[PDB]
């Protein structure tokens, strides 16, 4: 049938609407089937249940902007909540086009996973996906490269070598261990767990903890 | 609580 075991594809989360990197893992029945697929850098999530609608052939053939034709459903890079910062990957039909002397401006129609979203400002026109459909093209066997999501930090430049104290820990400035990376309701900074002073040993079940600076 | 492995989606 459709999706083979070990085929690279893009599941999309029916939460949020956007599309991740995943591997199929196992194919079961109840084109009316269950798809077992995990994450390739979400391995805290293990094995997921899809709906065949929810799963598509990894994405690969980038358009470019002179190929961009408005009406034209494509998958993009947008961050609702930040606009102006690199967000996640939505499906979108371009709405409109408008290159001037100073940028070539993208705006579309982001679809999300309740309704869609009119007439988003798309950042990243470089990085527009094709959809792949179902049939048309190869299956994708092998390892493919990594697309670039979840908001950038400009003072670490994402290197992930590099110590930060505002994408990493507030403290000392590490990114191991992240499962255990207490994040504060209110400044949104990270504290590791075992950084300050009391050094806490589990995960506060409370619904919220706010950081020492905010008490 | 909100652990920075958690928070990812956002
Ligand atoms: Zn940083
Ligand atoms: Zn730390
Ligand atoms: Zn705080």
């Amino acid at each position: 049938f459709l999706y083979k075991v070990n085929e690279y594809v893009d599941a999309r989360d029916t939460n949020m609407g956007a599309w991740f990197e995943a591997q199929v893992v196992r194919v079961t029945r109840k084109e009316d089937v269950i798809y077992h697929v995990k994450y390739d850098d979400y391995p805290e999530n293990g094995v997921v249940q899809m709906n065949s609608r929810d799963v598509r052939a990894r994405a690969r053939t980038i358009i470019k902007w002179q190929d961009l034709e408005v009406g034209q459903v494509v998958m993009l890079n947008y961050n609702p909540d930040n606009p102006k910062e690199r967000g996640f990957w939505y499906d979108a039909e371009i709405s409109r086009k408008r290159e001037t002397r100073t940028a070539r401006e993208l705006y579309a129609n982001v679809v999300l996973g309740d309704d869609s979203l009119n007439d988003c400002r798309i950042i990243f026109v470089d990085e527009v996906f094709k959809i792949e459909r179902p049939g048309e093209g190869s299956p994708m066997v092998d390892n493919p490269m990594r697309r670039k999501s979840g908001p950038s930090c400009k003072h670490c430049k994402d290197d992930v070598n590099r110590l930060c104290r505002v994408c990493a820990c507030h403290l000392c400035g590490g990114r191991q261990d992240p499962d255990k990376q207490l994040m504060c309701d209110e400044c949104d900074m990270a504290f590791h767990i075992y950084c300050l002073d009391p050094p806490l040993s589990s995960v506060p079940s409370e619904d919220e903890w706010y950081c020492p600076e905010c008490r | 609580a909100r652990t920075k492995q958690t928070a990812r989606k956002s």
